[PDB]
RNA sequence: UAAACGGCGGGAGUAACUAUGACUCUCUUAAGGUAGCCAAAUGCCUCGUCAUCUAAUUAGUGACGCGCAUGAAGGAUGAAC
RNA sequence: GUGAAAUUCUUGGACCGGCGCAAGACGGACCAGAGCGAAAGCAUUUGCCAAGAAUGUUUUCAUUAAUCAAGAACGAAAGUCGGAGGUUCGAAGACGAUCAGAUACCGUCGUAGUUCCGACCAUAAACGAUGCCGACCGGCGAUGCGGCGGCGUUAUUCCCAUGACCCGCCGGGCAGCUUCCGGGAAACCAAAGUCUUUGGGUUCCGGGGGGAGUAUGGUUGCAAAGCUGAAACUUAAAGGAAUUGACGG
């Protein structure tokens, strides 16, 4: 991928992990 | 590898320059960087400047000229053919083209 | 120039040098006696004078400050101090 | 800043040394670089020089013969003692043949077989070969 | 370099290398002096006194023709002003950007350079301190200082 | 604003002019000179209209005397060549007398 | 009580007998006691100063405008509210105002208006945060506040 | 000691109202609750009486200015623009 | 730089000329007819402004109206509280031109 | 013009074990329910399935989701009460 | 309007031409390998307010300095919050085309935004992919500012001053050309030189490629996120500069 668009997919995917650990 | 010293744009002693659009498909340019050309055309056709002097009603009749400054990014200058690749020594003259006067 | 004389440079290089890189530092500047027409006192007067000198026998000044020398107003005479 | 008024003049006089230059003028002066001066001199790897003295430090220029590689300097001044100096002689000079260490003794400014031989150490300063 | 610009100029005065006092030179060392006295009467700054001097009464250096520095003489007859002239300065000048940037709430440049002025006196400030020119509780603080310049 | 009530905005350019043995490219004026020479065409174009009517505004705009003679108090500061007054527009104008207009048009 | 503009009470004399006149003007901000207010075609272009719109610039504001030349003021008059003067025709002797709507308006030139803005600044800035708040907001005011769906 | 990290004045308020209520109600609050610089005597005791009425305790002068702070830049702008067109209309 | 030249002044008049602070005792020396410049806020009240005006005329004395206000005039005084009228008995540095 | 009332789809095939279906076909709508959330005070089937809690749980909690018939001026959270 | 179209607007006068009005943006050409600023950045006129480099100085103080963990100020754009404003452009969204499909490139419309005020955020290929202070080491022609000296031309005036040119010198800048100074893997660099002939002072920072700027902890933030920041495991290369060939819608 672009670094960018590898940088934006890991910030969806931080932000998921962060929703899922606040759920708890 | 750095392809140019002055990295293709004429920024010197500057943090920012204003940018400006592309004539032919409105690309934001830095103005440094732009191809520039000042066209000076005649306002008519040198085949239809015998017409429009004999319609005139005046004699001695200047025909007016028509003055536009045409700005591009290089993708368009290139597309369009105003500028061209060169080698790698022929790339560091900056000497425009000569206007073939005769 | 390899060879170049530094202990001896001639007056016309020593002169065009910047006053601190100099062999030895000289000030460009001097001080100059100034004439006053109607007066007969002679005021000593700095070349890169920053201040409007007076006459103390007559108002009227004497130089005006410029950026680099002070410019003396017409009329007025000036001599060197002892080159 | 300048910092280092014998560093500076050393590496001025080496950089004309390189360019081939018959004369070089060191602005700072200093007691430390008229004393280096004269044991070079002493050496004969300089020639003559003359201190212009204006009211404030004065500026040496000197006479350089074409005879001289590199008067670097050791800029933090060790201390050096005679147990060691043959290290530091070994890691600086390019042979035993030739080359001086010109460290601050108590006894003065010298080179190191000088002050091997009157049984001393002191401060490193520089070298010059 | 400046301390606080990227400037590296070198406008400087070149003394020259002779310290006597010239043959011309009529005033001797109590007319100076006297001279000197009336000017800070007047209110001039050292500074000032050896400007006027130098460009109207001839004089080249104050202390070539007496011996002793402006401030010297001044200390030693009892007149010198209570801070030393370029802190007082700079006192004034950051004085007169925060009085502008107390209209002026957007001036993030002259915030800028207020800090840099600000900086410049502390440094200042803490030499005179070491020197024992000011009082070693002696502290700038922004409210007080406006009564104290101008 | 003319005496007979007419207002006026005026727009004069004028352009720096090299010297004929200049081997300097550029032309530029510094920002004070500038500055001055637009204060004083500023000032000898409001002169020419606050003492005089639309009529005689007209008929000495209509050889551009104004900008000759900007242009001729300008070269103690910095050569100009092709000085005009580029536009004038009418802001306001007084009422539409028709005895005005008919000394306008005939005698 | 029930407005959040304050009021001034401004002190006249009477023209044609020996008397004071007391006036409730609404307070235009930045007026103070101990001030002289100017009323009428004479008057000029201050703070707290009534006159004509007509005798007014073309870009000047008006705090307690007429609606019509001759009643009181009519227009405006909520704190921190204020009309503009956008145009004149000295023919038919009309001006036309913005309104604090945004509306444009044309009324006669006669009409007078207080200079400035009405005090009482953003009132509307603070929130109420409190159902007493509100409660003793209304009280003040009339019966409307507890609002059932 | 500092007693509170961040509410400030608003601690009055406790848990309620919202956090965002709160930050946004303790600004103007505290220009509320200010004491000004009276510019007719030079002290610092005008404060708010009531809602737009800014009273000093000193000279007594009461003024009519915003409902929160001493003056709003609204009208101050204001000031300055009736003074620029006053300026202008009178030579 | 007539505000800056006049502060100057000011600070000059303190510490090297005898001054006095205040409007009861302005009106004294005033009256006393030894004040020879006084100095007034723009913040001073209009009626104690008129009133030493009158004063000023009757004792001859100039007066300057500082551009500042009692705060201001209190820090070109180099004080730290409000002086709104002042009084110069001597300036000792040509404020007043002999 | 939806912070108006309101509404927000089907049928087939398809990945080198099976199983799903990223993908592909069509029919159709005014648009085909998005972000979220869930056997929830909203899930018939149902005492759903898995885990945890118990010796044993149609209860509770956590998770899953083709959800009969969840869902955005109300959705989802979050202290204090 | 486009490659061609179409969505769209149009006998209700669309487009076009003319005269006005209103609004909000934007300051073309002049505009440059020009200037200023610590960077970000800065371009209509005029006024006000403070600030500043360079220059000139035979002024003053006399080492007051350089770099700097912690801490602090500012910090494009996007984004967030509150209030105004909203012309144009235009994320999202809708539609028309193109296509095998087309959630796009192209076209029409259009929300947030783009504008101003106040408060956050602290990130950019925030670049010279190049720390700051100091010294030395080639030539040349220019340019900007300041100063100094000179044949002359020009502006008025009666002459010098003072401007505009011309010829130079000095200092501080933006740079450029050239060179077997020298360096470098080379591209190239008068600095990226004065480095095995290795030491001027000082700050930050890298240790094969991935995992990974990830997990967790802490801390900052309204949020988005920012700062600090692993390990298990995996891998024999990944990379840089140049050369030849092949290929290029
Ligand atoms: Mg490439
Ligand atoms: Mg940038
Ligand atoms: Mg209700
Ligand atoms: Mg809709
Ligand atoms: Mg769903
Ligand atoms: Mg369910
Ligand atoms: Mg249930
Ligand atoms: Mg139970
Ligand atoms: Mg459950
Ligand atoms: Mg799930
Ligand atoms: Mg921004
Ligand atoms: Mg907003
Ligand atoms: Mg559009
Ligand atoms: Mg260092
Ligand atoms: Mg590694
Ligand atoms: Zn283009
Ligand atoms: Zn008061």
């Amino acid at each position: 991928m672009r670094a960018k668009w590898r940088k934006k997919r890991m910030r969806r995917l931080k932000r998921k992990r962060r929703k899922m650990r606040q759920r708890s | 590898t750095k392809k140019r010293r002055n990295n293709g744009r004429a920024k010197k002693g500057r943090g920012h320059v204003q940018p400006i659009r592309c004539t032919n498909c409105a690309r934001c340019v830095p103005k440094d960087k732009a191809i520039k050309k000042f066209v000076i055309r005649n306002i008519v056709e040198a085949a239809a400047v015998r017409d429009i002097s004999e319609a005139s009603v005046f004699d001695a009749y200047v025909l007016p000229k028509l003055y536009v400054k045409l700005h591009y990014c290089v993708s368009c200058a290139i597309h369009s053919k105003v500028v061209r690749n060169r080698s790698r020594e022929a790339r560091k003259d900056r000497t425009p083209p000569p206007r073939f006067r005769p | 120039p390899l060879a170049k004389d530094l202990l001896h440079p001639s007056p016309e290089e020593e002169k065009r040098k910047h006053k601190k890189k100099r062999l030895v530092q000289s000030p460009n500047s001097y001080f100059m006696d100034v004439k006053c027409p109607g007066c007969y006192k002679i005021t000593t007067v700095f070349s890169h004078a920053q201040t409007v000198v007076l006459c103390v026998g007559c108002s009227t000044v004497l130089c005006q400050p410029t950026g680099g020398k002070a410019r003396l107003t017409e009329g007025c005479s000036f001599r060197r101090k002892q080159h | 800043v300048r910092m280092n008024v014998l560093a500076d003049a050393l590496k001025s006089i080496n950089n004309a040394e390189k360019r081939g230059k018959r004369q070089v003028l060191i602005r700072p002066c200093s007691k430390v670089i008229v004393r280096f001066l004269t044991v070079m001199m002493k050496h004969g790897y300089i020639g003559e020089f003359e201190i212009i003295d204006d009211h404030r430090a004065g500026k040496i220029v000197v006479n350089l013969t074409g005879r001289l590689n590199k008067c670097g300097v050791i800029s933090p001044r060790f201390d050096v003692q005679l147990k060691d100096l043959e290290k530091w002689q070994n890691n600086l000079l390019p042979s035993r043949q030739f080359g001086f260490i010109v460290l601050t003794t108590s006894a003065g400014i010298m080179d190191h077989e000088e002050a091997r031989r009157k049984h001393t150490g002191g401060k490193i300063l520089g070298f010059f070969f | 370099g400046r301390m606080h610009a990227p400037g590296k100029g070198l406008s400087q005065s070149a003394l020259p290398y002779r310290r006597s006092v010239p043959t011309w030179l009529k005033l001797t060392s109590d007319d100076v002096k006297e001279q000197i006295y009336k000017l800070a009467k007047k209110g001039l700054t050292p500074s000032q006194i050896g400007v006027i001097l130098r460009d109207s009464h001839g004089v080249a250096q104050v202390r070539f023709v007496t011996g002793n520095k402006i401030l010297r003489i001044l200390k030693s007859k009892g007149l010198a002003p209570d801070l030393p002239e370029d802190l007082y300065h700079l006192i004034k000048k950051a004085v007169a950007v925060r009085k502008h940037l107390e209209r002026n709430r957007k001036d993030k440049d002259a915030k800028f350079r207020l800090i840099l002025i600000e900086s410049r006196i502390h440094r200042l400030a803490r030499y005179y301190k070491t020197k024992r020119v000011l009082p070693p509780n002696w502290k700038y603080e922004s409210s007080t200082a406006s009564a104290l310049v101008a | 604003k003319t005496t007979d009530g007419y207002l006026l905005r005026l727009f004069c350019v004028g352009f720096t002019k090299k010297r004929n043995n200049q081997i300097r490219k550029t032309s530029y004026a510094q920002h004070q000179q500038v500055r001055q020479i637009r204060k004083k065409m500023m000032e000898i174009m409001t002169r020419e209209v606050q003492t005089n009517d639309l009529k005689e505004v007209v008929n000495k705009l209509i050889p551009d005397s104004i900008g000759k003679d900007i242009e001729k108090a300008c070269q103690s500061i910095y050569p100009l060549h092709d000085v005009f007054v580029r536009k004038v527009k009418m802001l306001k104008k007084p009422k539409f007398e028709l005895g005005k207009l008919m000394e306008l048009h005939g005698e | 009580p029930g407005r959040g503009a304050p009021l001034a009470k401004v002190v006249f004399r009477d023209p044609y007998r020996f008397k004071k006149r007391t006036e409730l003007f609404i307070a235009a901000e930045g007026i103070h006691t101990g001030q002289f207010v100017y009323c009428g075609k004479k008057a000029q272009l201050n703070i707290g100063n009534v006159l004509p719109v007509g005798t007014m610039p073309e870009g000047t504001i008006v705090c307690c405008l007429e609606e019509k030349p001759g009643d009181r003021g009519k227009l405006a008059r909520a704190s921190g509210n204020y009309a503009t003067v956008i145009s004149h025709n000295p023919e038919t002797k009309k001006t036309r105002v913005k309104l604090p709507s945004g509306s444009k308006k044309v009324i006669s030139s006669a009409n007078r208006a207080v200079v400035g803005v009405v005090a009482g600044g953003g009132r509307i800035d603070k929130p109420i945060l409190k159902a007493g708040r509100a409660y003793h907001k209304y009280k003040a005011k009339r019966n409307c506040w507890p609002r059932v769906r | 000691a500092k007693r509170t990290k961040k509410v400030g004045i608003v601690g009055k308020y406790g848990t309620r109202y919202g956090a965002s209520l709160r930050k946004m109600v303790k600004k103007i609050e505290i220009s509320q609750h200010a004491k000004y610089t009276c510019s007719f005597c030079g002290k610092t005791k005008m404060k708010r009486r009531a809602v737009g009425i800014w009273h000093c305790g000193s000279c007594m002068k009461t003024v009519a200015g915003g409902a929160w702070t001493y003056n709003t830049t609204s009208a101050v702008t204001v000031k300055s623009a009736i003074r620029r067109l006053k300026e202008l209309k009178d030579q | 730089k007539s505000l800056e030249s006049i502060n100057s002044r000011l600070q000059l008049v303190m510490k090297s000329g005898k001054y006095v602070l205040g409007y009861k005792q302005t009106l004294k020396m005033i009256r006393q007819g030894k004040a020879k410049l006084v100095i007034l806020a723009n913040n001073c009240p209009a009626l104690r402004k008129s009133e030493i005006e009158y004063y000023a005329m009757l004792a001859k004395t100039g007066v300057h109206h500082y551009s500042g206000n009692n705060i201001e005039l209190g820090t070109a005084c180099g004080k730290y509280y409000r002086v709104c009228t002042l009084a110069i008995i001597d300036p000792g540095d040509s404020d007043i031109i002999r």
